[PDB]
RNA sequence: GGAACUUUACCAGAUCCGGACAGGAUGAGGAUUGACAGAUUGAGUGUUCUUUCUCGAUUCCCUGAAUGGUGGUGCAUGGCC
């Protein structure tokens, strides 16, 4: 038919999302010490890619 | 039963065609550049042209020793009949077969496609070549494939004389996302002895001589 | 029993060893195996000693060692790790040899051994 | 049981023959007892020695 | 045939493969392989030589390259040192 | 309609194939056999025949 | 691409592993291979069930994997046309 969506299909993708849970991951420092952690990695530990990702299916 | 002379030119061509494929697969990172085999009584010669003669030869000839007996066990030669040699290409910049295998490794080591291809053409054109043309085709940028060509100098393409003057070789680069094919065409400059290039000039160059 | 250890790893080098119930029982009927060893202790089939029949009837030499499990730990018939020791040991009770030799087999002709 | 390749043991057919380069048994050139596949020959005509003159 | 390789064949193929260093075997799965220790008497089927070498390469002991219809297998530095232990030879 | 079994080889329980009586062996006799060989097909040395209703068995 | 079988990709069945190599439990006091006669079967096909001998560590049983495909997508590509 002309329309392929319905009100009955509401929340289709969010229901069938496989429901992964977050992992443990101990807390980062907060406040002034988190700015210390930002500064030491992007400056003291030497384009600059802030989030370089490992190679995937694009190459 | 003996074969006819028509039946022996066939099996001598399929000999060279199979010998060429084996060494193209083996000696790709040794900078392989061709074979000439000379047959006579008491011995069959095979001369291998390469760019890396310390590597196609082993530490004591170990690599060519294994590479000898691979040809011996396949084609059923006897002991003493088959001897192999390695000669090096004198220029390395006029051999299109060597340069395309290096350009294969410049991409497989995750360098940029255009930086790699101009590194060939700078090296080929400084080595006395009259012209060069590198074509990289495949998924260069993303999901959909492109084609780029990179050019410098002369290039004869329409004649049947381009078999004499233009050296060509095409290989495949097996990326993580797909397959890229690279081509390298080099127009041979000179070398009237036939070291690299024909003796005679180009078919349309007239070059009137000056009087005494 | 320690001189028996050296003579059988020279036997697994060539060629040629028969181990167990076995066709070793078949080659002693043929009397082809030159020398054998087996268990001295009693095990399954009450240590039936048909090998003690089939050796001496075929004029074949015979040697008894007490430990029938861990009989040939040198020969490596048991699982390896390969970091640590061997695991739980299988039978390997009777071993027939037709092999070399040439190092301590001259010492194996001591004690007026069956001839 | 070793009925295993009993039809491929007898070698009379189009399945007994094969491209010597390219392992295929479809459209092979058997002229001059060459036994190369159609497509795998044009890649290898220059090394066998064939050049297209006309 | 069968990839079930008998023990007198496996050490006989390994005796050739340590001596010459290389084995070239056609991909024909109904044909034999012939090697030589002076007597040229192996007549091993090609099905079994593929199985022996596919077990070796999975244990990363050999280097395999494949031409038109022939395999070409070569021993490594670890592979020669491994092959000497199976045949029990002096270095 | 029903799946077959994919037969494994049966274990003989501490005897593949067997000899005869009087295991004392007091220097008088070799032990007798319990089947025959019928040799040169093909080996005949340690080839021992089956009973199979006392018929025969390899081959030889 | 003039296919009787093969080719072969399709349909009704039947075998075989060509599931390497690891890790774990059976294992030489046997891991397992193969098969004569019958029954099974389209099959004087040991495929399997009965029968018992052969093979002698190659295997097999679990777990993780890997290699094969004339499977898909030519609108992911190389190459050739
Ligand atoms: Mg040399
Ligand atoms: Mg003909």
């Amino acid at each position: 038919g002309k329309i392929h969506g319905s009100l009955a299909r509401a929340g289709k993708v969010k229901n069938q999302t496989p429901k992964v849970a977050k992992q443990e991951k101990p807390k980062q420092p907060r406040g002034r010490a988190l700015k210390r952690l930002k500064y030491t990695r992007r400056f003291l530990s030497k384009k600059v890619h802030m989030n370089k990702q490992p190679p995937g299916k694009a190459g | 039963g003996p074969l006819s002379k028509k039946r022996m030119i066939i099996r001598d061509g399929v000999f060279y065609a199979e010998l060429f494929e084996f060494l193209k697969r083996e000696l790709a990172e040794e900078g392989f550049s061709g074979v000439s085999y000379h047959v006579t009584t008491l011995r069959t010669e095979i001369v291998i042209k390469a760019t890396k003669t310390r590597e196609v030869l082993g530490v004591n000839g170990r690599r060519i020793r294994e590479l000898t007996a691979c040809i011996q066990q396949r084609f059923n030669y006897k002991e003493g009949k088959l001897q192999l040699y390695v000669e090096r290409v004198e220029v390395r910049g006029l051999s299109a077969m060597a340069q395309v295998e290096s350009l294969r490794f410049k991409l497989l080591s995750n360098l940029q496609v255009r930086r790699a291809a101009m590194g060939i053409i700078r090296y080929v054109m400084e080595s006395g070549a009259k012209g060069c043309e590198v074509t990289v085709g495949g998924k260069i940028k993303g999901q959909r494939a492109k084609s780029m060509t990179f050019r410098d100098g002369y290039m004869i393409k329409s004649g049947t004389a381009h078999k004499s003057f233009v050296d060509s070789a095409c290989r495949h680069c097996y990326m993580r996302a797909g397959c890229i094919g690279v081509k390298v065409k080099i127009m041979l400059p000179g070398d009237s002895t036939g070291r690299n290039g024909p003796s005679e000039p180009l078919p349309d160059v007239i070059t009137v001589i000056e009087p005494k | 029993e320690d001189a028996v250890r050296i003579v059988i790893q020279k036997a697994l080098e060539a060629n040629g060893l028969v181990r167990g119930l076995s066709e070793v029982a078949r080659t002693l009927d043929c009397k082809t195996a030159h020398m054998c060893i087996l268990a001295d202790d009693c095990e399954d089939e009450e240590y039936k000693k048909l090998v003690t029949a089939l050796a001496k009837q075929g004029n074949i030499d015979l040697i008894n060692v007490e430990e029938r499990e861990k009989l040939a730990q040198w020969a490596g018939l048991v699982r390896r790790d390969v970091a640590g020791e061997v695991t739980k040991t299988l039978k390997c009770s009777s071993v027939a040899i037709r092999d070399f030799g040439e190092r301590t087999k001259a010492l194996d002709y001591l004690l007026s051994q069956l001839h | 049981l070793d009925q295993w390749r009993s039809r491929q043991k007898i070698g009379m057919g189009k399945g007994a023959r094969c491209c010597v380069i390219c392992s295929n048994q479809k459209a092979l050139i058997r002229k001059y007892e060459l036994n190369v596949c159609r497509q795998c020959f044009r890649e290898n005509a220059e090394h066998i020695g064939f050049t297209k003159l006309r | 045939m069968s990839t079930y390789v008998p023990k007198p064949s496996r050490d006989n193929v390994y005796r050739f493969f340590f001596t010459e260093g290389v084995i070239a075997c056609k991909k024909d799965r109904m044909g034999t392989w012939t090697g030589t220790l002076g007597g040229n008497t192996f007549t091993v089927p090609c099905i079994q030589v593929m199985q022996l070498m596919r077990s070796l390469k999975s244990r990363n002991l050999i280097k395999e390259q494949y031409a038109w219809r022939h395999y070409y297998w070569t021993l490594n530095d670890e592979g020669i040192a491994y092959m000497r232990s199976y045949l029990h030879l002096a270095p | 309609p029903k799946k077959p079994t994919h037969r494994h080889k049966l274990e003989k329980m501490r005897a593949l194939k067997y000899f005869k009586v009087t295991e004392n062996d007091d220097g008088s006799y070799k032990v007798e056999r319990t089947r025959q060989d019928c040799p040169h097909p093909q080996c005949g040395a340690g080839v021992y025949m089956a009973q199979h209703k006392d018929r025969q068995y390899h081959l030889t």
